[PDB]
């Protein structure tokens, strides 16, 4: 019963750091999953940068 | 041209580069920097009738104590009218962030109509910039909202809380026959003692009286009708400790003498319950001011910087990085680019 407390409590833990990995992440995979090579918006937007 | 756009906002509202408006306005983004010398102004348009936060402290007190009989003021009695307080400025706030607001939308305006030729261009580019900025008012006001309820939380006494009246010059004007004349000194009149000195550096401490268990009041005409006069008297001992016949005291006007005797009444004097719970009133009136002078000082300071990590940051951010992708989505880009038959 110990054993399985234990397990347990740690739980919170590792849920707010995968939790904040994906928020540091999320701003730039939002834009990487919608490339497509034939894009003359994407050159354009990276160009003016 | 978005470029043009980007670059304009950005001098128009930080007022950086050269080209600027030396003579026509005070204008340009730069009017929010009065807002932030006018919300100062809002923070003190409010007012209350100090005889309601009497009454109300009273009853706050009453209200402590159920049935127990009171020997030392409650900290609830001060904490209580303190949360009180704090909740009139929910208001202020609302509406300096409410006409900071209306400053963006009007100088994207002018960054967008007036240097715009193409049609339809000129609307997309100020409806989506518009559009952005409303959705930051709703974090913006959220985050003012959990600033305000932290005041609230807790009462801080440890920075610069008053950590445990009235002056002017008077003259004496029956002295005692072994000097005669009259004598003229700085008085100096506090909620707890009476103090004496020769000049305004109230270095002397000549003379020292208490305040309570005095009595005053007015002069039969026996005298040259030239100045106005009160007596100071005491019917418990038969001398004001060092007495001046009962220490007559003469002003220029009748309305310093009754800014006198106020301040008397200010400090626990009656007029020619009462002993205790009166002393608790005032007690608690000061420290009340003394932490709200604190509480608008830290709002004052914070207001602006929130609206800047909140609001405006995050539009700059917006123009630079993300204004051309969201003109990419909108109708169908056949229309857009379109010339207007001028």
């Amino acid at each position: 019963q110990q054993l399985t407390n234990h397990i347990r409590d740690t739980l919170p833990g590792l849920r707010n750091k995968l939790q904040s990995q994906l928020l540091s992440i999320e701003k730039e995979v939002e834009e990487y999953k919608n490339f497509r090579p034939d894009d003359p918006a994407r050159k354009t937007k990276a160009l003016l940068q | 041209m978005v470029q043009q756009f980007a670059v304009d906002f950005e001098k128009r509202i930080e007022g950086s580069g050269d080209q600027i408006d030396t003579y026509e306005l005070s204008g340009g983004a730069r009017i929010n920097r009065i807002f932030h010398e006018r919300f100062p102004f809002e923070l003190v348009k409010m007012e209350f009738d100090e005889k309601e936060l009497r009454r109300e402290i009273s009853y706050a007190i009453k209200n402590i104590h159920g049935i127990r009989t009171g020997l030392f003021t409650p900290d609830m009695a001060f904490e209580t009218i303190v949360k009180k307080q704090v909740k009139k400025i929910r208001e202020p706030c609302l509406k300096c962030v409410d006409m900071v607001i209306s400053e963006l939308i009007s100088t994207v305006r002018q960054c967008t109509k007036k240097l715009q030729q193409y049609p339809r261009l000129r609307e997309e580019m100020e409806r989506i910039v518009t559009t952005h900025i409303r959705e930051r008012e709703g974090r913006t006001k959220e985050q003012v909202m959990l600033l305000i309820d932290i005041e609230l939380a807790y009462m801080n006494t440890n920075h610069e809380d008053f950590i445990g009246i009235r002056k002017g010059w008077l003259t004496i004007n029956n002295i005692g026959i072994m000097k005669g004349g009259s004598k003229e000194y700085w008085f100096v009149l506090t909620a707890e003692n009476l103090s004496w000195y020769k000049d305004d550096e109230e270095k002397e401490k000549k003379y020292m009286l208490s305040v309570d268990n005095l009595k005053l009041r007015d002069v039969e005409k026996g005298f040259m009708s030239s100045k106005h006069i009160f007596a100071l008297f005491n019917t418990e001992q038969r001398n004001v400790y060092k007495d001046y016949r009962q220490l007559e005291l003469a002003c220029e006007t009748q309305e310093e003498v009754d800014s006198w005797k106020a301040s008397f009444l200010r400090a626990g004097v009656y007029p020619e319950m009462d002993p205790q719970l009166e002393r608790q009133v005032e007690t608690i009136r000061n420290l009340v001011d003394s932490y709200m002078a604190i509480v608008n000082k830290t709002v004052r300071d914070l207001m602006p910087k929130t609206i800047m990590h909140l609001m405006i940051n995050n539009t700059k951010e917006f123009i630079f990085s993300e204004l051309l992708a969201n003109l990419y989505s909108c109708g169908d880009q056949n229309t857009l680019m379109e010339e207007s038959a001028e």
